[PDB]
């Protein structure tokens, strides 16, 4: 299975724009989508979800400046946006959401836009050679269940993907590598047999309780 | 002459959960509502079309009472007018609702039997239940019905434990739906 963008552009302040994520092998009318803005070197944050019935929620920060809309005639997702600011512009992604089943099993490949509950990553940098076992903890602002919280790791120029889903739970396709652990509101995750390869940033998400939040992000170094 | 009851509906041991809602009914009795706006226990009890502090001059003919078992932050969601994920795809009240809503703060006597749905293909119409369970085929691909990628069960458990859980204590909720004037009515205040 595969998603795909078609979008992007150079758009200056107050113009409209619009986005398009097409799917193949999933169908879109029955399953949930949502649409996430990376800013520039910020992080990552929530824009929007829309529920398979046909409702659809905003992200409290924007709400106006957007509108979401669904396809069904052509399996895809359309992101209407009514005028852009200069702290808009972010490069955004499209991704299929699981609620407990997994948090984000498939994501997009990224389109660019430009103008004319808290979580802390308590280890920061954590440069350390080759095969050294690298400690990342991110711990809640209030008292969280187990689950309901993810990991998620961004290869330099790709797209994120997901390593852990709910608390300790590994998704498919990962290696045996990874397993975090859960203990009160602090948690952990551990990388073993650090490899040359794992060269990127790790985040920490929550989904469930509210308006999803991501961490500040820490990269880890060889 | 009869109290109806409401001691045991809203004080028992066993509360089902919110996919499948028990549907109590009222027939033949006098009901002194003294009792409800009196306890301190109950948090909410927030009422909607006929007025809360007067229900006793009211002649209704029948008096539905369900219950229902909620993890607490979803508790504002069960007033008519409102969207999100259990009011949805397990419990829609219709617009012009009568009748009052009651939410407890239940913790401490009361895991993993309370479990909810959490997917469909379309909404549910006022005042309906689906006893269903069934894998809905996410994927385009046929599901034979046997758990696998794009194949996913359509009922998820609940985790009920003594944290903080200032959202997540789960609460009980009992809604209070009144029914209009068919028959000549059996239940009034006096
Ligand atoms: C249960 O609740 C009712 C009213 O909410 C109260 O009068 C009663 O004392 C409580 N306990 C029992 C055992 O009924």
């Amino acid at each position: 299975v595969q998603l795909l963008q078609s979008a992007g552009g150079l758009v200056q302040p107050g113009g409209s724009l619009r986005l398009s994520c097409a799917a193949s092998g999933l169908t879109v009318s029955a399953n949930y989508m949502s649409w996430v803005r990376q800013a520039p070197g910020k992080g990552l944050e929530w824009v929007s979800v829309i529920y398979p019935g046909g409702s659809t929620f905003y992200a409290d920060s924007v709400k106006g400046r957007f509108t979401i809309s669904r396809g069904n005639s052509k399996n895809t997702l359309y992101l209407q946006m009514n005028s852009l600011s200069v702290e808009d512009t972010a490069v955004y992604y499209c991704a299929r959401d699981l609620s407990v089943a997994g948090a984000f099993d498939i994501w997009g490949q990224g389109t660019l836009v430009t103008v004319s509950i808290v979580l802390t990553q308590s280890p920061g940098t954590l440069s350390l050679s080759a095969g050294e076992t690298a400690t990342l903890s991110c711990r809640a602002s209030q008292s969280i269940s187990t689950d309901y919280l993810a990991w998620y790791q961004q290869k330099p120029g790709q797209a994120p993907r997901l390593l852990i889903y709910g608390a300790s739970n590994r998704a498919a396709g990962i290696p045996d590598r990874f397993s975090g652990s859960a203990s009160g509101t602090d948690f952990t995750l551990t990388i073993s047999r650090l490899e040359a390869e794992d060269l990127a940033v790790y985040y920490c998400q929550q989904y469930g309780s509210s308006p999803y939040t991501f961490g500040q992000g820490t990269k880890v170094e060889i | 002459t009869n109290l109806c009851p409401f001691g045991e509906v809203f004080n028992a041991t066993r509360f089902a959960s919110v996919y499948a809602w028990n549907r109590k009914r009222i027939s033949n009795c006098v009901a002194d509502y003294s009792v409800l706006y009196n306890s301190a226990s109950f948090s909410t009890f927030k009422c909607y079309g006929v007025s809360p502090t007067k229900l006793n001059d009211l002649c209704f003919t029948n008096v539905y009472a369900d219950s229902f078992v909620i993890r607490g932050d979803e508790v504002r969601q069960i007033a008519p007018g409102q969207t999100g994920k259990i009011a949805d795809y397990n419990y829609k009240l219709p617009d012009d609702f009568t009748g009052c809503v009651i939410a407890w703060n239940s913790n401490n006597l009361d895991n993993y039997n309370y479990l909810y749905r959490l997917f469909r293909k379309s909404n549910l119409k006022p005042f309906e239940r689906d006893i269903s369970t069934e894998i809905y085929q996410a994927g385009s691909t046929p599901c034979n019905g046997v758990e696998g990628f794009n194949c996913y069960f359509p009922l998820q458990s609940y985790g009920f434990q003594p944290t903080n859980g200032v959202g997540y204590q789960p609460y009980r909720v009992v809604v209070l739906s009144f029914e209009l004037l068919h028959a000549p009515a059996t239940v009034c205040g006096p």
